[PDB]
């Protein structure tokens, strides 16, 4: 159960389109989780089951992707968005996380 | 409802230590408690699971025989005990609680341990 | 195909038989198992039982179910195909009436691992009858039990065990009137030997520490109030000969009304309790009031004051001698 | 309650409103005993041994006044 | 029955066999009220608000004699 | 599963037994997307109320149900409505005797939140959501 | 085979019938039997009964079930195949 | 919980004798009672079985008509009566009680008989 | 149904690997037990169902084997570990023991 992202960093500016191309080992499910960890505090949930959101969530972040490709799509970037990113499969017993991406 | 941990510790290689997780709000034996390993440079890494009423676990394949999961029902406190500390084991640990699935939404505050 | 997955598991092309125990012509089947209680309680006094709602987890190995088609380790299945596979034959010894739960689906979990180990769970409502020793009924610790037992297989075919870690589960919030569920639970080995032969048995031990909060205000306080009500017989004027007679006889009828108002849900058991002898000694003390005065009525002037001098001060000091005596012995 | 009827025969002879308060309440108490004796009992034609003890104890407290 | 206990405190002082016939029957009546108050009621450990009103009304009629 | 209850005779709250006998209908909806059709152009389409055992069904029960059963009076009282795309409207009639743990510190002036708890049993949360 | 064992016992190739008593066109069947009581008691006064829980052992001979395939003397079977074989018709008079 | 036997005896060939087995701890009609024949030079040899509530037995093929199994419920005592003693029958006997199967784990103390 | 051992005496040095083979008549089950009898006292259970142990036997006594071969294996021999040895089958009605060692 091997996860594969693309990049640890992507250079952009404030108010742009930015997406994360995570990829799992095999077709586990649409069970895809996205964790944002700011420095100094805990990793926080963004998207679970690849489309849904948290209570008290940033509403400007969307999720998509199916099959062997899954994407955290961000079309609106603000100043507080400078943080880390992670993808996840949770359709198996090991909870194998992605490669990791700091913005 | 948010979990709570004690003060962070510091040990020598080859030793063993227990990590406590005080629960405020409910009875911790109702829900699951999981554990994640954050070694800096690398990222987060899930360890296992414990229902504190049962103590039934599913430890990881890389973490076979790594952690020891016990619970304290007298004060709603979950325990994770390690063994055989090496330089690969200096990390940051978390007692989380993910309700509607295998993901994670409730947390404590984090505990950093250095071997 | 997922349809072709069960075609190799069960059905025509599989050649599976559900009428045969696993590990046939060889070892028996040990069963690691525990109960998931839902609504424990409703302990009856006369009927001498309690209605409990449980889930029943059990695990074993069926090693003729190996597969390399789909790489999933844990894999749930259809909750109605469980009659097409082997099942243990457990029942309860004192079950007194039980049934399944087919509400919207057979409430019958069936989880098959990769190698052939089977996780299994069903929901059973029981009305288990425990033989309860009630020598001290308001302060009893009643180990009311269940007994799992195999019937259609002997001990060379099937073994019941408990779980090595966490062999009983209690769902939270289960609070009961007159009771608390004690947390430590004994899980020992019963064993049945019948005329057919050796049968495996396992059993649980539910110690019921009774909460006495009902019988204090409801039963003990009306037993306490009428005894000290008999003391004002020994303070009124000696010319109150039609007045003192109206106190003790009505109150001993009231304690008889208390005694008749004390055995409604109570069973009809041969041996004596601790709850009833408190009623009888409170019945005897209110019985003791007027024959003092009937002994006065043969005497009846200061000579009658002497026999009341024992009763006006010494008799209201003559009740706490038994109340301290009561709670020492039968508190265990 | 039967031996409770014996203290009627020891009190003063000027206890005319007092002795009347003993036997009538206790025969009501034995009636309360008799009514408090047949709850789970069936409704059978022939006589028992448990009920004739109640009736002869009812008659002795009836015999007092 | 609680306000029925108040007429004990107004009758003649030579009513010594009469005042005794009021409080004892009415505290039996409140005991009959208490026994006639718990029929469909469950058997629960902790105290209610319905029963302590019965007990304090039982104590006031107990307070009369 | 989007779902709600259609209560019929709520009530009969017991004091000693600590329960209440309720009669409900149970609407639930989901998607079964392998039932697409272009033959008949009707959008809403009722079916036979006895063919529901030949299709998939959720495994809901009640936690404190204390005794329950179906209603096969003259027909399985079991509605089955299939939309055009594959969404399924479903409705069945269930009589319950739900037991609520009631706090009775002030019994003549109590506000008792007596509950039911729908719950899936034969499927985990990676298979079925209520 | 254990599957082929029951194929000669019951089913299609066997030709067994469960609707016929053993020793047909001849002797009757004597049944040695006893009860294994579990919870005797709860004698009622008004209802005039008692709820008892028993097991019911019974034995007889069904001599059309001879076999020389497997040499085991005592041999348990499936506890649900009993409707596929002959059974006595006992009941209780005041049940 | 352990069984108990009486004193060992001594008989002449062709005779018959009963062997008692006092039970301490429980009611012996609950469990089985088995019997084993230890003739010295050779080894142990199982005889039979008795549920003392029933008295239902399964005597051995070599021991057909050899032993007689009765029970004493008034004092929890099991009885094995023999018949037709020969020189092949001088042995040591045991009343055992094997709970979780046909094997043997609870015992008495042993009784040696010589023909 | 005869349990058939190989030897009547097995004595060696202290702390050796000793294996006791006992063949049954037919393939009864893995219902194989082992009995040790000290002189002057009663026999005692060692192994039941060919793999388990009696309560109170600390280590160094294992069982194995299946089909037509079954083995009591003692890799750590101590001073008290030489006494009467017996195989057993309990997958039938006649409880027939073995040759003895
Ligand atoms: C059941 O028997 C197997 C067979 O060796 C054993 O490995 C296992 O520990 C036993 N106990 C269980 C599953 O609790
Ligand atoms: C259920 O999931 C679907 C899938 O996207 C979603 O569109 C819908 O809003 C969800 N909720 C319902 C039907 O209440
Ligand atoms: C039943 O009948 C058979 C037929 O001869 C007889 O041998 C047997 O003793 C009888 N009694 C039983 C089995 O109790």
């Amino acid at each position: 159960i091997v996860m594969t992202q693309s990049h640890k960093f992507m250079s952009t500016s404030v108010g742009d389109r930015v997406s994360i191309t995570c990829k799992a080992s095999q077709d586990v499910s649409t069970a895809v989780a996205w964790y944002q960890q700011k420095p100094g505090q805990s990793p926080k949930l963004l998207i679970y089951w690849a489309s849904t959101r948290h209570t008290g969530v940033p509403g400007r972040f969307t999720g998509s992707g199916s099959g062997t490709d899954y994407t955290l799509t961000i079309s609106s970037v603000q100043a507080e968005d400078l943080s880390l990113y992670y993808c996840q499969q949770h359709y198996s017993t090991p909870r194998t996380f992605g490669g990791g991406t700091k913005l | 409802v948010q979990l709570q941990q004690s003060g962070a510790e510091l040990m020598k290689p080859g030793a063993a230590v227990k990590i406590s997780c005080k629960a405020t709000g409910h009875t911790i034996s109702r829900y699951w408690i999981d554990w994640l390993k954050q070694r800096p440079g690398h990222g987060l890494e899930w360890i296992g699971e414990i229902l504190p009423g049962s103590g039934s676990t599913n430890y990881n394949e890389k973490f076979k025989g790594k952690a020891t999961f016990t619970a304290e029902k007298s004060s709603n406190t979950a325990y994770m005990q390690l063994s055989s500390l090496t330089s690969e084991d200096s990390a940051v640990y978390y007692c989380a609680m993910g309700v509607r699935g295998n993901y994670f939404d409730y947390w404590g505050q984090g505990t950093t341990l250095t071997v | 195909s997922p349809s072709d997955f069960l075609d190799k598991l069960m059905g025509r092309t599989s050649g599976y038989d559900a009428r045969i125990r696993p590990n046939f012509k060889g070892p028996p089947v040990n069963v690691s198992c525990n109960i998931f209680i839902n609504s424990f309680g409703s302990i009856a006094e006369t009927t001498m039982d309690y209605r409990v709602n449980i889930f029943l987890r059990q695990q074993w190995n069926d090693p003729r179910l190996a597969y390399n088609e789909y790489p999933d380790d844990s894999l749930d299945l259809d909750p109605s195909m469980l009659d097409s596979i082997w099942k243990p034959d457990l029942f309860f010894a004192n079950e007194k009436g039980a049934h399944f739960h087919e509400i919207t689906t057979d409430n019958k979990l069936l989880r098959i691992s990769r190698n052939g180990n089977v996780l299994y769970s069903i929901r059973i409502t029981l009305t288990l009858a425990c033989p309860m020793d009630l020598k001290n009924f308001p302060m009893d610790v009643q180990t009311c039990i269940m007994q799992l037992e195999s019937f259609g297989y002997t001990m060379n075919d099937l073994i019941f065990e408990w779980q090595e870690q966490g062999a009983v589960q209690v769902a939270d919030g289960l609070t009961l009137p007159q009771f608390i569920l004690k947390e430590e639970k004994d899980l020992r080995y019963c064993t049945k030997h019948y005329n057919t032969g050796k049968f495996t048995c396992i059993e649980a031990r539910f110690h019921l520490e009774r909460q006495m909060g009902y019988y204090l205000i409801q039963m003990y306080i009306p037993s306490l109030l009428i005894v000290i009500l008999s003391w004002i017989s020994f303070w009124i004027n000696m010319d109150a000969a039609p007045a003192r007679v109206g106190l003790g006889i009505t109150t001993v009828l009231t304690m008889t009304t208390q005694s008749s108002g004390s055995r409604a849900s109570l069973p009809k058991v041969s041996y004596v309790k601790a709850i009833d002898i408190w009623m009888a000694v409170c019945l005897l003390f209110v019985f003791s009031a007027l024959l003092e005065y009937a002994a006065v009525n043969f005497v009846s002037i200061q000579r009658a004051k002497k026999i009341d001098k024992i009763s006006r001060i010494g008799f209201p000091m003559a009740f706490l001698i038994f109340n301290m005596f009561y709670w020492i012995i039968y508190k265990i």
